[PDB]
């Protein structure tokens, strides 16, 4: 899980 | 009322996938990415929509594409589809080299511009960071900027998330809705089923408690004036 | 799918209607303003909202009194409705006095911070200007945020306009098309149908050359998680 | 028409  | 699909063709999908940003903007790689615009050449390629991909885009060249795409005869086409897969804050996605505005790119497709699509439905999906907010979670004269409609990943000002391995949960879950439903329900509520869908069933996993149990809602502007149906 | 609309009440239905404001605003009376808040009113009263409307309210009235509403107990009542009648600019509505941030009015209705609407639906229909633009026209855990609709009368950016003897052409519409379809279709369908209307049939009448013969279109934003209807 |  990561952010754009 | 509702939208005349029945041109020759649908019109095309062009899908912005940018996956590798510069040093220089200190912007990591987006892996799971290309899930995603693979998910959607299927779910567009399905649906009758001429697409293509184009990768890693730099600020420039994603203009260039645009002003390019909106000179095309679209007389015969029904629609038009965009999808930008990056980095971004509000109002702006990152090119490679470096973050684009929004209102730039769109400007292109105004009806007063690009007189092949006016009156026709001109759709903007948008898979990025509108913002660095997290959410806990809880428990005839027409108007030049009418017939758009803007699928955001996210609320105003809010993180976007995405898996490095199943790609973006906006992404999953709109082609998941729309090969579930596209042959019977209208599209704001096929999105409405999108938005139920990663409201309910996504949820961050994270070692680092900032970013861990975070939730997200995405966020349908619409601007249409009529229903539209991609079975008619 | 659809949300319970069956609790004992529909739900309490707020009008802030400004019309007059502090000489100090430099903002105009709001002539016509009156038609659109009697025209709500009645309308919402048929759909069996408990409606209260409320004239000429300061920034800071406007706030206690949604922090007052959002310390209501909501659990007997099926939704919340919000409309805000003012001259306004992106992001920000007017009280009498001065501008009030929207972040800071909706923020009182959020998930985790009005316990009893969480999964309700709650909108906001704001009629205001977004920015001084000009159309010309041509040819488990849910995020805090979630069941927002936003009922936007223009486009973001542009002007909103309002007829001093007919009412907002956006709060014609919206009633107009309520009364008809309220009974047969889906809200997000019934928008639509104000966002035709508005497009095709209104166009500025004005002296000012500046301001005549101008086009507007409506804006829904929506974070709904489930279809709406207001019939049972 | 006056604009809001």
């Amino acid at each position: 899980d990561v952010a754009d | 009322n509702s939208y005349k699909m029945d041109y020759p063709e649908m019109g095309l999908c062009i899908i912005i996938n940018n996956k590798n940003f510069h040093k220089s903007t200190g912007m990591t790689s987006r892996s799971g990415t290309d899930v995603d615009a693979a998910n959607l050449r299927e779910t567009f390629r399905n649906l009758k929509y001429e697409v293509r991909n184009k990768n890693d885009l730099t600020r420039e060249e994603i203009v260039e594409l645009m002003r390019d795409v909106s000179k095309e005869d679209h007389s015969k086409r029904s629609s038009f589809v965009c999808v930008l897969l990056s980095h971004g804050e509000e109002g702006i996605i990152f090119g490679t080299n470096g973050p684009v505005d929004l209102k730039k790119i769109t400007n292109f497709f105004r009806g007063d511009r690009c007189r092949s699509l006016t009156g026709k439905p001109k759709l903007f999906i948008i898979q990025a960071c509108r913002g660095t907010e997290l959410d806990c979670g809880i428990e005839h004269k027409i108007p030049v900027d009418a017939d758009f409609l803007y699928a955001y990943s996210t609320a105003p000002g809010y993180y976007s998330w995405r898996n490095s391995k199943d790609g973006s949960w906006f992404i999953q879950s709109l082609c998941a809705m729309l090969k579930q439903y596209a042959d019977k329900l209208e599209f704001m509520h096929i999105l409405t089923r999108v938005n139920r869908k990663v409201a309910t069933e996504f949820e961050s996993f994270s070692f680092d408690a900032t970013f861990h149990a975070k939730k997200q809602i995405p966020c349908i502007v619409s601007m249409l004036t009529k229903e539209l149906y991609f079975y008619h």
